RNA sequence: AGCGUGCUACUUAUACUUCACCGUGAUUGCUGUUUUGACGCUUUCACGAGUAGGCAGGCGUGGAGGUCAGUGACGAAGCCUU
RNA sequence: GCCUAGACCGAGGACUGCGGUUUUUACCUAGGAUGUUGGCAUAAUGAUCUUAAGUCGCCCGUCUUGAAACACGGACCAAGGAGUCUAACGUCUAUGCGAGUGUUUGGGUGUAAAACCCGUACGCGUAAUGAAAGUGAACGAAGGUGGGGGCCCAUUAGGGUGCA
């Protein structure tokens, strides 16, 4: 609303809030990132550094659907399970009967092993799993299965 | 003419008021501007506080801060205080039987707190039973894990982040972030 | 001053007494009598200018 | 509401001061000094007038 | 003192505060503005000078809003509106707005002499 | 009504007990006054018969240095460099006319030489001290300037300190006691008037040179005379 | 003058003064208003008459005679204020003035015969007493004024 | 009624002292008497210069939702006026 | 210790306090002016306007270290007349929900540009780091120490537990 603005308050007063000296002109200083390796370098040192120059390779094409590979942790595991069933296969789950929990069909690409799992066999189907997290799968009694 | 030692007509800079006009805030407000005028206990008087205070300064609680609170030795029993929104947390293998007052209760912090044997109740209900605060244990959400708080303080070999809008190679990471392109800051 | 401070406390301690431990600024000097045998006051005037050179 | 001077108020000089009143009434104010009608100065001390 | 019984009305300045220069230019008019040149002479307070609205003259809070007769002032309407005057009717005098018809102006006179309002404009 | 009337007569027998109980406080500072008196005229005494006694033995009785003096700030708040600024600042001297009392050692007579072009001061007699005490005597309790017209506030304040009466207070800043600081602080600084009469033709010069700073030493009485 | 309503918690009742302390303590009179003390009038009808002082009444004025057949001026009271007390004195040692009072000048044109009686009365004994000075009822008779180098801050009177 | 110097009294700033009132900041207390206002009431103390500039609290205008079953051809708005 | 001349002021509004006198569960000068009398209400009293007198008062706005300036605009008056909207953002605040969140691209529906309803994806968040190939977050109660509000046991003190 513009009765809220301050423009509204400074009616009366000279100047309108930009001051007498200085005064409010059309772009002292240049436009837009005018003068970065100049006259704005303290600017850009203090609050953007690494904006100037060149790192690393250019891909030509780069498509990212060829790095689509969400990641999900070790303790946000268990919440695939189905909701009505997890209490009870958290009881019931043994090396003869474990519950199967496909990672892909959820929508993520790698299993990552940050957390602690329930001490409780699992069968984890995964595109991608790091050393640790099957480590701790295999730990409980489960097992990772490499799926496509 | 006086000398003055300190600047004159200074505001407190605190909070005397929530600035929400939320009427329901105002009336848990109004219960504990008679308490902690009236109690002597300095529990009454550090919720009235609180209640003033904004969004950012009252973060959430998650149920595992709970959990991990209720675990010191002796305080199993006691009540969870929180000025706030309590939320869930995934995350947890179990939850205890618990007692918490709050602000706000999400859906799951809720339904884990009564599928554990526990009560979620209303900062209200907590003073009839505890007029004094006896027997409860306040807890405070983390405020500088905030996003925000990422870029408080910025500068060279400060060790902040950027303000920046995309993250990659082609943003902010050539010269005055390495060696190999002139210096390091 | 830390060591003399503990002295004097344990040696006032052992006589059952009081020590007091701070420091204090130099007080303004107490009444006194001034002797005058042998001491005469002697009357000094101001002295006439001369040139020496 | 109103500040009183004890020196101008007497009831409140005696609400401050209670031994006000046996200043009052002992006139301590005028106590005379029971001594004797010597003077000490006539010997070396007449170095005052002279030297 | 036909009213509330109250302290004496005191008025701090009883003249108008008159824009600078209204009295030079037509252009100018009273309504007070503040000064903001740089080397004005009213903003800078120079011996001479007119006066300057400031907090300092503001009203007794006990006599603030008090007319001579030491009433607070209510603009009527309607004769609906002397209704909140009832428990008034020694503190709160009543004011007839200048666009009530001659007609409903002598039944809100007739019925504030009823109900005890004093009336502070009775002859328009 | 009936109500006031219960409550006046719980009141009546509630101030019957106090009144009681408060008797003997106020017969214990009445002694503590007349100790107080005794002691000065004493010493008042002592000291002039050890002068007549060191007049009469070929000797001189030096006085005992003053341990209190009183420092009243004439000068304006305009044009003041820092270090005296800051030196009256922490004198609680902040305005024209303002009073302190300062116990005499090394630490405080270098803070007054600081502060000598600024300020006349002296040594203070015993009817000044009750004067200022009595009509401009303000506390400070609670950071608010109260004045001193019961003997309840100087002993809600004061009595973990031994201070029960405005004699006891006066007592203990007249002879410098062991808790003169915390007496000297609690009483808000002394707002005198102009004087009657005026000051010197020309305040700003040293008392011996004709002026008006500096230490005029007991004719602070008389110019407290003048102001109070 | 706006529409702002009057609210319910603005109350009309009066309160009761606080109990005063200001209990009256009785006239202090000057040392120089003695009964019998020839008086200068400075305002009201019978300003720059000389007149006599009879009784100090409990209203803090003063009964004053002429007499009224020297003068003119009956008994009436005065105010000390706008007196001039002189040094010329009169024995009222024989006046009756036990029956003068408020409630004798109590408000009810026509003149009592109680009041001219009672002028009389008085003014017996004080023409009596008048004759025996010397040119005191001459002086009585004749107004006063401010002449021309007089200094009422010099003049003893 | 000049120059050097001493003395008595006197003159008066928005400065100082006491007091009234305005505002700001703090401060005392207020729910079995909280009693149809607690965004409210109340005790006390200190303080108040200000360009550029910041913030806060308000006044006024065209038009809009709601409400006053508001004013009005027995005269709205506008305009002139010790 | 005592007497005495004058000026200005009278905030507060049942009681509550401290003293004093105690002749007394009473009185007082002691937590802020009362008593009495006269006059006036066709008015003494107060305000404004105009004007006279006394005293002071240079033309505003602006740039400037410095303006009444022999610096610039302005003869006068009326009406108009200048920090806006948008895209994307930083801080702070309020609100809804909360490890999720966003109905409005679209579909349903309608009293039809409104209101009401629906869901897949997608954006942001939930993982970082490296130029990249890639790898990828618990020794321990998700750590120890000194403080740390609050809470618990105590009984000045002291101890326990100690979120941010
Ligand atoms: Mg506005
Ligand atoms: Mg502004
Ligand atoms: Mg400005
Ligand atoms: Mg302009
Ligand atoms: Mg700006
Ligand atoms: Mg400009
Ligand atoms: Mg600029
Ligand atoms: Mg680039
Ligand atoms: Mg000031
Ligand atoms: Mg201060
Ligand atoms: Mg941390
Ligand atoms: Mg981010
Ligand atoms: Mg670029
Ligand atoms: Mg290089
Ligand atoms: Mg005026
Ligand atoms: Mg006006
Ligand atoms: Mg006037
Ligand atoms: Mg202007
Ligand atoms: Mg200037
Ligand atoms: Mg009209
Ligand atoms: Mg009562
Ligand atoms: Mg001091
Ligand atoms: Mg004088
Ligand atoms: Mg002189
Ligand atoms: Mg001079
Ligand atoms: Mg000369
Ligand atoms: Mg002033
Ligand atoms: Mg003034
Ligand atoms: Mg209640
Ligand atoms: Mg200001
Ligand atoms: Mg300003
Ligand atoms: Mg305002
Ligand atoms: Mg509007
Ligand atoms: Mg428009
Ligand atoms: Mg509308
Ligand atoms: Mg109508
Ligand atoms: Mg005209
Ligand atoms: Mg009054
Ligand atoms: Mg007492
Ligand atoms: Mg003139
Ligand atoms: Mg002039
Ligand atoms: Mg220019
Ligand atoms: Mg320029
Ligand atoms: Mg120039
Ligand atoms: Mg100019
Ligand atoms: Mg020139
Ligand atoms: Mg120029
Ligand atoms: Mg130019
Ligand atoms: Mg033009
Ligand atoms: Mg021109
Ligand atoms: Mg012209
Ligand atoms: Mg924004
Ligand atoms: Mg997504
Ligand atoms: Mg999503
Ligand atoms: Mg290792
Ligand atoms: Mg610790």
């Amino acid at each position: 609303p513009t009765r809220l603005t301050k423009t509204r308050k400074h009616r009366g007063n000279v100047s309108a809030g930009k001051g007498r000296i200085g005064k409010h002109r059309k772009h002292p200083g240049g436009r837009g990132k005018a003068g970065g390796q100049h006259h704005h370098r303290t600017n850009l040192d203090k609050y953007h550094p690494g904006y100037f120059g060149k790192v690393g390779m250019r891909y030509f094409h780069k498509q990212q659907n060829h790095f689509w590979r969400p990641e999900i942790n070790l303790d946000k595991l268990w919440t695939l399970v189905d909701s009505e069933k997890k209490d009870e296969y958290l009881s019931k789950s043994s090396a003869s009967a474990a519950p199967v929990i496909d990672t892909l069909a959820h929508g993520y690409g790698k299993v990552l092993g940050k957390g602690r799992l329930p001490e409780v066999p699992v069968i984890v189907k995964a595109r991608f799993v790091s050393k640790l997290a099957e480590e701790k799968i295999r730990a409980v009694g489960g097992v990772v299965e490499l799926v496509a | 003419g006086r000398d003055h030692t300190s600047k004159q007509h200074v505001r407190s800079g605190h909070r005397t008021a929530p600035k929400s006009d939320n009427v329901y805030l105002q009336l848990l407000v109004k219960l504990y501007s008679f308490l902690a005028r009236r109690t002597d206990a300095p529990f009454n008087k550090v919720i009235l506080k609180s209640l003033f205070l904004s969004k950012i300064n009252r973060p959430p609680v998650s149920v595992s801060r709970i959990s991990r609170a209720l675990k010191q030795k002796g305080a199993a029993e006691k009540t969870i205080v929180v000025v706030g929104t309590v939320t869930d947390d995934n995350r947890l293998l179990e939850f205890p039987k618990a007692t918490i007052a709050a602000l706000r209760f999400t859906a799951g912090a809720k339904d884990r707190i009564l599928k554990n044997g526990g009560e979620a109740i209303t900062l209200d209900q907590l003073a009839l039973r505890a007029p004094k605060g006896q027997n409860t244990l306040i807890v405070r959400g983390p405020r500088n894990s905030r996003e925000a708080v990422r870029h408080f303080g910025f500068g060279p070999h400060k060790g902040k982040a950027p303000r920046i809008l995309s993250k990659g190679r082609k943003f902010e990471r050539a010269r005055g972030r390495r060696r190999s392109r002139g210096f390091k800051v | 001053r830390v060591k003399s401070n503990a002295a004097k406390k344990r040696e006032a301690k052992a006589n059952g007494e009081t020590v007091y431990l701070k420091r204090q600024a130099a007080k303004p000097r107490g009444s006194r009598i001034i002797s005058t045998e042998g001491n005469i006051p002697q009357t000094l005037a101001p002295v006439a200018y001369e040139t020496f050179i | 509401v109103l500040k009183k001077n004890p020196l101008k108020n007497k009831q409140v000089l005696l609400r401050l001061n209670p031994y006000a009143k046996a200043y009052a009434a002992e006139k301590v104010g005028s106590a005379k000094v029971e001594q004797a009608k010597v003077k000490p100065s006539k010997g070396q001390f007449a170095e005052v007038l002279k030297n | 003192a036909t009213s509330v019984p109250h302290p004496k009305i005191v008025k701090k300045y009883t003249k108008k505060f008159k824009r600078h220069h209204s009295d030079r230019y037509h252009r100018v008019a009273e309504n007070w503005r503040k000064q903001k040149g740089i080397d004005s002479c009213v903003r800078r307070r120079f011996r001479g000078t007119i006066p300057q609205p400031n907090i300092g003259y503001g009203s007794n809070k006990k006599t603030k809003f008090l007319n001579p007769a030491g009433y607070k002032v209510y603009l009527v309407k309607n004769v609906k509106d002397l209704d909140v005057l009832l428990l008034h009717t020694k503190s709160y005098a009543a004011e007839i707005a200048s666009s009530v018809s001659s007609r409903k102006r002598v039944e809100i006179v007739a019925k504030a002499k009823k109900l005890g309002v004093k009336v502070t404009n009775p002859k328009g | 009504e009936k109500a006031q009337q219960k409550t006046a007569e719980e009141r009546a027998a509630a101030k019957k007990v106090r009144k009681a109980a408060n008797k003997e406080k106020r017969k214990v500072i009445f002694d503590r006054a007349a100790a107080y008196q005794k002691e000065y005229t004493e010493a008042e005494r002592s000291v002039i018969k050890a002068k007549r006694d060191a007049k009469a033995s070929n000797s001189y009785y030096v006085d005992a240095q003053p341990k209190l003096v009183f420092v009243v700030r004439i000068k304006g708040i305009n044009k003041i460099p820092p270090k005296p600024r800051k030196v009256l600042q922490l004198l609680r001297l902040t305005q024209i006319n303002a009073g302190v009392f300062v116990r005499l050692t090394k630490a405080t007579s270098e803070l007054i030489k600081l502060a000598e072009p600024y300020v006349a001061y002296g040594y203070p007699s015993l009817s000044t001290i009750r004067q200022l005490v009595y009509k401009r005597g303000f506390g400070k309790v609670n950071k608010q300037r109260i004045a001193l017209s019961d003997n309840a506030i100087i002993e809600a304040n004061l009595g973990k300190f031994n201070i029960l009466s405005i004699e006891d207070l006066i007592h203990e800043i007249y002879t410098v006691g062991p808790n003169f600081k915390q007496v000297s602080n609690f009483l808000w600084p002394f707002k005198l008037s102009n004087p009657n009469g005026g000051f010197r033709a020309r305040k700003f010069q040293h008392f011996i040179q004709g002026g008006d700073t500096g230490n005029r030493e007991q004719f602070i009485n008389a110019l407290v005379k003048q102001m109070n | 003058m706006s529409q702002v309503a009057p609210k319910w918690y603005q109350s009309e009742d009066v309160p009761a003064p606080k109990q005063t302390r200001k209990t009256a303590r009785p006239q202090k009179l000057r040392a120089s208003l003695v009964p019998g003390t020839v008086l200068i009038l400075l305002a009201g009808r019978f300003r720059g008459k000389r007149v006599v002082y009879l009784k100090n009444l409990e209203d803090n004025t003063l009964l004053v005679s002429g007499p009224f057949k020297v003068n003119g001026v009956p008994l009436r009271r005065v105010n000390a204020r706008y007196v001039i007390a002189t040094s010329t004195k009169v024995n009222v040692s024989g006046v009756d003035v036990s029956k003068f009072n408020v409630e004798y000048f109590a408000r009810e044109k026509e003149i009592k015969a109680e009041r001219v009686a009672d002028q009389k009365s008085v003014d017996a004994a004080l023409l009596s007493e008048i004759k025996k000075t010397p040119l005191l009822k001459q002086y009585l008779a004749a107004s006063f004024s401010l002449k021309n180098g007089d200094r009422p801050h010099l003049l003893k009177f």
